[PDB]
């Protein structure tokens, strides 16, 4: 029953802001790190951002650094990605992957459960 | 040249092995098991070289034996005894090296040596009970002939099979097993050592760093190295609950340093790297020093001497063993001139090793 | 910045054939290379979580292997459900995740 | 196999008959079945020359007193 669903994707004007939400069911977000991975249409997967809710540490990809803000609420086990100053390259399908915590086998199962992914276009 | 090549072997072999037996007994006394086994090996080679000039002078006169029956029996038994004693002592040397390297015993060594000499004497019993002088037809040619009667039929087949199997197959297999296990242990120790050397180098380049980009790159290399080192578990759950736990803590500290360095805080990255240096001593230093000690045994001269002796012995004896197999195939009817043509060549080169076994001591010492 | 490169950009094979995808990292990443399978229009699914450790629930036909910096995904009994795209992800650290270019299995004709 | 054959006396192993030549002793003893008007013989299977210093075999056996 463990899964991650995405919401908030849709058609928005270029240069605007987006709020992509990732709802987690069957596990606690505090025990996992939630990563956002983009995939351009007809192209491979690209890692965008991540948040470690317990530690609070977040990171971003160099292409999206300084434009995105990833946060998380542990009460509802949800993650949020806030996009500002959207561009043409940001038109892609975003997936909310879940990655465990060091040490142990949870860490070695990288992105075991992905999200459904939402398409955003400019 | 076979009659004269033997003369060369006796000159070098007696001079070499007599120095070797003194060195392993006086200059470097019997302080280790391998010293006892090398002393016994030198004694066996001396025992064979004592009877070698008999074969040399017998081949000098176009294969005719001037001595009595007892000299013929002694020489043949000495050939067989040298083969078996050498192979058994070499296998015991390989087993001792495997135990020393992988599992870090004098009375047992002496018992093993006397048992080896007893077994080699027992295996040379057919040659010391059947060999006898034999006048060749109406001429005066007398040779050291093997007389196997109807009761003991197919005895030469059995002796050839024993030489090829007990004297070459089991020793080769046991030595290959011991040395491949040794190489496995060396590979694990070298993996651990190399990974920790890369970790130390990247730690040092972290210490002398200016911006966070170099710190991030060095921490990346350190994390990869630590993950690789955690895989290289020492050969032979008290250990796994401590080796893996130590490396889990290490990579956790690397992750803390990476978290601090990504934010742009260089000084906290340096501090976390120093805490990693502290953690090395608590959990990983014992296995590091164990791996270093295991790798130290390769630069040991005695390991190189033993490996060179084993390799050269088997290279020298391969032609004689395969030609004995061909000859027993011919005798058994399964299968010719070339087999007999190079038989003296094989018997000469097989026992040529006793000539230059001391030379290894003079090159790898 | 560790870059993963896949040699077989396009792969075509028939049912029951054996295929192999090779992925090379810009530097040593230990066994931190996962293999994912993505069907067209669907989210990727993890197949191999270490370099050579099979994820639970996936068919046993998939295998992985590590040789230094060369990571190989091997499929032996190619059933008609293996015609999707395959990605190698170096996941050495959370902020160091890099996926490969991709490799799609097509029907050989 | 294919060894040189022979016959020896044990009245010792006194060489009598040697055949593949016919180098007999100081007695006639027929030729290659001996002389039946004579006043244990061993069949020896020995190679002509030693292949090596060690390889030289003799079969003997076939003890048959006349």
């Amino acid at each position: 029953e463990v899964q991650l669903v995405e919401s908030g994707g849709g058609l928005v004007q270029p240069g605007g802001s987006l709020r992509l939400s990732c709802a987690a069911s069957g596990f606690n977000v505090v025990d996992f790190s939630l990563h956002w991975v983009r995939q351009a249409p007809g192209k491979g997967l690209e890692w965008v951002a991540y948040i470690s809710s317990s530690s609070g540490s977040t990171s971003y990809a160099d292409s999206v650094k300084g434009r995105f803000t990833i946060s998380a609420d542990t009460s509802k086990n949800t993650a949020y990605l806030q996009m500002n100053s959207l561009r043409a390259e940001d038109t892609a399908v975003y997936y909310c992957a879940r990655w465990g915590y060091w040490p142990g086998e949870p860490w070695w199962k990288a992105f075991d459960y992905w999200g459904q992914g939402t398409l955003v276009t400019v | 040249m076979i009659p004269t090549l033997y003369s060369i072997i006796f000159v070098v072999g007696i001079f070499g092995n007599s120095l070797v037996v003194i060195v392993i007994y006086f200059y470097m006394k019997l302080k280790t098991v391998a010293s006892v086994f090398l002393l016994n090996l030198a004694l066996a080679d001396l025992c064979f070289l004592l009877t070698l000039p008999l074969w040399a002078v017998y081949t000098a006169m176009e294969y005719r034996w001037p001595f009595g029956n007892y000299l013929c029996k002694i020489a043949s038994a000495s050939v067989s005894f040298n083969l078996y004693a050498s192979v058994f002592l070499l296998t015991c040397l390989s087993i001792d090296r495997y135990l020393a390297i992988v599992h870090p015993t004098m009375l047992v060594a002496k018992v093993t040596c006397i048992i080896i000499w007893l077994l080699a004497g027992l295996a040379s019993l057919p040659a010391i009970i059947h060999r006898n002088v034999f006048f060749i037809e109406n001429t005066n040619i007398t040779v050291c002939a093997f007389h196997y009667e109807s009761q003991n039929s197919t005895l030469p087949i059995g002796l050839g099979l024993t030489k090829n199997i007990l004297g070459f197959l089991f020793p080769f297999l046991i030595i290959l097993t011991s040395y491949t296990l040794i190489w496995k242990a060396l590979k694990k120790a070298y993996d651990l050592e190399d990974n920790w050397e890369t970790l130390n180098d990247n730690l040092k380049v972290i210490e002398k760093a200016d911006n966070a980009a170099q710190v991030k790159d060095a921490l990346t290399k350190m994390r990869a190295a630590a993950l690789d080192a955690q895989k290289a578990t020492p050969p032979k759950s008290p250990e796994m609950k401590d080796f893996r736990h130590g490396f889990d803590i290490l990579v956790g500290q690397i992750d803390d340093a990476l978290k601090l360095a990504n934010e742009g805080k260089v000084k906290e990255a340096q501090a976390a790297a120093e805490q990693l240096k502290t953690t090395r001593n608590a959990y990983i230093q014992k296995y590091l020093e164990r791996a270093r000690s295991t790798l130290d045994k390769l630069n040991d001269d005695i390991f190189k001497i033993i490996m060179a002796i084993v390799l050269f012995f088997f290279f020298s004896w391969i032609p004689h063993q395969i030609f004995t197999f061909l000859d027993v195939l011919i005798q058994l009817g399964i299968i010719a001139d070339i087999v007999d043509t190079a038989m003296p060549i094989t018997i000469c080169i097989a026992y040529f090793n006793n000539c230059l076994n001391p030379l290894f001591y003079g090159f790898l010492g | 910045d560790i870059q993963m490169t896949q040699s077989p950009s396009s792969l075509s094979a028939s049912v029951g054939d054996r295929v192999t995808i090779t992925c090379r990292a810009s530097q040593s990443v230990s066994s931190a290379v996962a293999w994912y399978q993505q069907k067209p229009g669907k989210a990727p699914k993890l197949l191999i979580y270490s370099a050579s450790s099979l994820y639970s629930g996936v068919p046993s036909r998939f295998s992985g292997s590590r040789s230094g910096t060369d990571f190989t995904l091997t499929i032996s009994s190619l059933q008609p459900e293996d015609f999707a795209t395959y990605y190698c992800q170096q996941y050495l650290y959370y902020s160091l995740v890099t996926f490969g270019q991709g490799t799609k299995v097509e029907i050989k004709r």
